C-alpha cells in the first residue's frame, strides 16, 4: 500500500495533493465500496474496503484521509513449557496451571455437524501443539479487548477538523495501523497509532517469549512512543510498507534494509523543484511499472563490464543489462527486449550460490523465491522486494564495511565472483531454453488479474466470473486523490471494475459493473461529489426510505 | 419517531445518503450496499464469523471446512459480545441501522424474485438476515487481523532450532542474525525526516 502527501510550498498552482494506493488485491466485485454519509454530525465523501461503517479513504470538506498496513508489532506469541505427565497443564510461575477450553460447533451443508476444543491460557488462544517437544505456542495480542474502540476511533476521525482532533483519536486506536493528514490550510501530517507493548531486555522480537512468567509484558507504553511527523522540512510524506521512522526495530513479521520500494516513489521528487498537481498524479504512472530491486543492483553491475577483460566470456548479456531503465514492456507480450529475463534468472542463480548453502530445508521456499510478476501464477497484491533479496544486499555492504562480529554469507568467495557464475548460469540456463540468440529471449508479459474468490479463499462471486488485461500494475486496488485548490475541495477516485456486483438471474450485469474498469487501465480517474450544492444536480436516481424505530 | 431517510446516487452509482440520526444515517448506508453487493457481504461475514461450510459445504478436501476452524480459532465471541453491548445508544444504533438497512432490502426481496442476484441460484442457497455481531466482525476479521494479526514467530524458531543443530550455538545464532536480523540496517527509508 502506497501513499504520497504534497504541501502546497512544493506544488505549483499551491494546493494540498494527497493520492492513496492501498492494495490487498484485486477481486471481483471490487473490494472497496463508494459512499457519500451526511448528516448527524457526519460530512463525509469517499470510499470504504468491504462494507465498514467507517470510511478509510475520503474527505469532509475540511481534512483528507488515507491509511496503509501496520509497520508495528501488537502480537507476541508465548511458548509455555507443558507437563510432561498431562497435555491440558502448563508452567505458568508457581505452579502448575490448568488451561480453559470452549466448543466451537461447525455447522456442514449435507453432513453432520462437526465439533471441535478451542483451548485457551493466561496469555491467550493457542495456535500449535508440539507434544514430543512439550510445548505449546498461545497467540497473546495487545489489542485484545479493544476491537470496537479501534473501530469508533476510525469512525470519530471523520468528525474531526484538525491536526488536534487527529491526534487524539489515534490515542484511542489499538491496532496497528498508519494514519494520514492534509487540511485545506496546507498541512500534512503523518501518524502511526498503535498499543506498542514495552517487553524487556531478555526478549528476543523475531522469536517466541518464554510462557512461565519470568518473560512477560511491563505494561503498555506511552502515546510519546508512537511515531508521528507533522510537517517535514521537505515537504511531503512517502510511505510504501517501509519502516515506520527511524528508531524502531524490526518486527518478527516485517523486515526492512537500505533497498525499499519506498525509494520508486521518492526518487522522483528529488528531480524537480515544484510539481504540478497532474505530474504528483504521474508518479502512479511510472511505480507501476518499474522494477523495485534495480536501483541497488545496477552499480553493483557497473563494475563488472569493467576493467573485466573485453574477451566476450561472457559481457555478452551484461553490457545491454545496463541499457535497462527497469521497466516491463509489452510487445505481444511478451517482454520487449531480454534484459528483464536475464535479471530475473540471474537472481534466481544467486540464491543456489549463496542462500541455499546456509539456509534450511524447511524455509528453503522463504528465500529461493524472486518474487516477480508473472502471468499465469497467483501473484500477491504487491509486489516486493523478496527476503532472499534483501540478505543480499545488506551483506553486499559487509564486504564493502567488514564486521568481526558479523558473518559474512559470500565467505570465500568475493561479490565479483559470485555475480559472474550467476551470469554464466543464467546465461546456460536461457540458452537451451530460448536458443543460442540473446536478442530473441523473452518472457510472457505479467497478466493483472480480478480473481473471482477474496483474500482469505471465499468465492465472492460464481466461478469464471473474472476479469483480466495485460500488464501487470503495481498500483493499489483502489486509487484516490484529495486536492485542495483555492476554491478549494476536489475529490477523485477510481476503484475496478466499479460500484455495483449485481447479476440478474438472467445473466445480464448492472450498468456499472464494468464502468470503472476501463478508466483505471488508462490511469484516468472519475469525479465525485463532495458538497450538498453539486450532489442533487448531479444526480441520476431519489430514493427515500421510511423508518421506524423504538428508542 | 418516523424518519425518513433520503438516499441519492450520482453518475457512476455511488450512493449518497442523508438522514438526522445515527440510525438513519446507516440505515440508508446498509440499504445501499444490499442493492450493490448483496452476496460478496453474504459471504464476508461467513468468511470472518465462520459459517462458510454451512452453504458451500465441505471443499475438494475439506478446505472449506478446515479453514472454518482457523477463522473461529483466532477470536472469541464472548469477548466482542460484551464490547457491543457497552457502548452507549447512539454508537450502537450504527451497528443495528446498519443490520436493519441491509435486512429492509432483504425482505423485499422474498417479495419479488426479480430482484434476486445470480450467484445464489447457482450455489443454491438463501441469503440471511444481518446482525449487529456480524457488522463487526466484518471489520474485525478483515481489519486488524490480517494487517494486525501477522505473526510468523514459530516459524522463526523452527529456523533457529535447525541451524543450531547443524552450526552450533556459536554459528548457528551469527547465521541466524544475517536471514532475519533483529535490527535493521541503521540507514533505511523511512517516513519522517531523520535529524
Ligand atoms: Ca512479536
Amino acid at each position: 500500500s502506497n501513499l504520497w502527501s504534497t504541501r502546497p510550498e512544493r506544488v505549483q498552482e499551491g494546493s494540498t495533493v494527497l493520492i492513496n494506493g492501498p492494495q490487498f488485491g484485486w477481486y471481483n466485485p471490487a473490494y472497496t465500496y463508494g459512499i457519500g454519509l451526511h448528516g448527524a454530525g457526519f460530512d463525509v465523501v469517499g470510499n470504504t474496503p468491504f462494507a465498514y461503517p467507517i470510511v478509510l479513504f475520503g474527505t469532509n470538506s475540511e481534512i483528507a484521509w488515507g491509511a496503509t498496513a501496520g509497520p508495528q508489532d501488537v502480537v507476541d506469541i508465548y511458548q509455555e513449557k507443558l507437563n510432561p505427565s498431562r497435555a491440558d497443564q502448563y508452567w505458568f510461575n508457581n505452579a502448575w496451571r490448568t488451561m480453559e477450553q470452549r466448543k466451537e460447533r461447525i455447522q456442514v451443508r449435507g453432513q453432520a455437524d462437526r465439533e471441535m476444543t478451542i483451548w485457551r491460557t493466561v496469555h491467550g488462544p493457542v495456535m500449535q501443539f508440539d507434544y514430543d517437544q512439550g510445548a505449546a505456542y498461545s497467540k497473546k495480542r495487545s489489542w485484545d479487548g479493544y476491537e470496537v474502540q479501534s473501530l469508533l476511533a476510525w469512525l470519530n476521525v471523520a468528525k474531526a477538523r484538525n491536526w488536534t482532533e487527529f491526534l487524539d483519536q489515534a490515542s484511542k486506536m489499538a491496532i496497528s495501523i498508519n494514519w494520514y493528514y492534509a487540511d485545506k490550510h496546507g498541512n500534512i501530517g503523518y501518524v502511526s497509532p498503535a498499543f506498542l507493548p514495552q517487553r524487556p531486555a531478555d526478549q528476543d522480537i523475531r522469536v517466541p517469549a518464554k510462557g512461565d512468567g519470568s518473560m512477560e509484558w511491563l505494561g503498555i507504553k506511552s502515546f510519546d512512543a508512537i511515531p508521528k511527523a507533522y510537517n517535514p522540512p521537505q515537504g511531503y510524506l512517502v510511505n510504501w510498507n517501509n519502516k515506520p521512522a527511524p528508531d524502531k526495530t524490526n518486527t518478527d513479521t516485517y523486515y526492512w534494509t537500505y533497498g525499499d520500494r519506498m525509494n520508486e516513489l521518492v526518487s522522483q521528487y528529488q528531480q524537480k523543484d515544484l510539481f504540478s498537481v497532474q505530474e504528483i498524479w504521474e508518479f502512479n504512472q511510472k511505480a507501476s511499472y518499474s522494477d523495485v530491486n534495480w536501483r541497488y543492483f545496477r552499480p553493483h553491475l557497473e563494475k563488472l563490464a569493467q576493467q573485466l577483460p573485453a574477451d566476450d566470456s561472457s559481457k555478452a548479456a551484461l553490457t545491454m543489462l545496463l541499457a535497462w531503465d527497469g521497466m516491463e514492456q509489452d510487445q505481444g507480450g511478451q517482454n520487449a527486449g531480454p534484459a528483464r529475463v536475464l535479471f530475473k534468472t540471474w537472481l534466481e542463480e544467486m540464491y543456489k550460490q549463496v542462500l541455499m548453502p546456509v539456509v534450511p530445508e524447511s524455509h528453503r521456499a522463504m528465500y529461493s523465491q524472486t518474487g516477480f510478476a508473472t502471468q499465469q501464477g497467483p501473484n500477491p497484491g504487491s509486489i516486493n522486494l523478496s527476503m532472499g533479496t534483501k540478505v543480499l544486499l545488506r551483506a553486499l555492504v559487509l564486504e564493502a564495511h567488514p564486521d568481526p562480529k558479523r558473518v559474512n554469507v559470500f565467505g570465500e568467495r568475493s561479490s565479483q565472483e559470485i555475480m559472474h557464475t550467476a551470469l554464466q548460469n543464467a546465461q546456460a540456463r536461457l540458452s537451451q531454453e530460448q536458443g543460442a540468440q540473446m536478442a530473441r529471449w523473452t518472457m510472457p508479459t505479467s497478466v493483472h488479474r480480478f480473481s473471482d474468490k477474496n483474500f482469505t479463499g471465499t468465492p465472492q462471486t460464481m466461478p469464471g466470473n473474472t476479469f483480466a488485461f495485460t500488464g501487470y500494475q503495481n498500483r493499489g486496488t483502489e486509487n484516490n486523490r484529495v486536492v485542495f485548490d483555492a476554491k478549494g475541495v476536489e475529490f477523485c477516485d477510481a476503484m475496478p471494475p466499479g460500484q455495483s456486483g449485481f447479476t440478474d438471474r438472467n445473466g445480464v450485469r448492472s450498468p456499472h459493473y464494468e464502468d470503472q474498469l476501463k478508466l483505471y487501465e488508462n490511469f484516468e480517474c472519475k469525479t465525485m461529489d463532495v458538497t450538498h450544492a453539486d450532489i442533487r444536480r448531479n444526480a441520476q436516481s431519489s430514493t427515500m426510505l421510511l423508518i421506524q424505530p423504538q428508542p | 419517531q418516523v424518519q425518513s431517510v433520503e438516499v441519492m446516487r450520482d453518475s457512476y452509482g455511488v450512493p449518497h445518503v442523508f438522514a438526522d440520526s445515527h440510525y438513519g444515517l446507516y440505515y440508508g448506508y446498509g440499504y445501499a450496499v444490499a442493492q450493490d453487493r448483496l452476496f460478496q457481504m453474504d459471504m464476508a461475514r461467513r468468511s470472518f464469523v465462520g459459517t462458510t461450510a454451512a452453504v458451500l459445504g465441505p471443499g475438494e478436501q475439506d478446505a472449506y471446512v478446515k479453514y472454518d476452524m482457523q477463522v473461529r480459532q483466532n477470536f472469541t465471541p464472548a469477548s466482542i459480545q460484551r464490547q457491543i453491548a457497552a457502548l452507549s445508544k447512539d454508537e450502537r444504533d450504527i451497528f443495528r441501522g446498519y443490520a436493519d438497512g441491509y435486512n429492509a432490502y432483504l425482505e423485499q426481496v422474498r417479495r419479488r424474485p426479480e430482484l434476486l442476484p445470480k450467484e445464489y441460484v447457482d450455489f443454491d442457497f438463501q441469503p440471511e438476515p444481518l446482525t449487529d455481531f456480524d457488522v463487526v466482525m466484518i471489520w474485525v476479521g478483515s481489519m486488524a487481523n490480517r494487517f494486525s494479526d501477522t505473526n510468523l514467530e514459530v516459524t522463526a524458531l523452527a529456523m533457529r532450532q535447525s541451524l543450531e543443530k547443524q552450526h552450533g550455538p556459536e554459528r548457528g545464532r551469527a547465521l541466524f542474525d544475517e536471514l532475519l536480523w533483529i535490527n535493521d540496517t541503521t540507514a533505511p527509508t523511512t517516513v519522517p525526516a531523520p535529524a
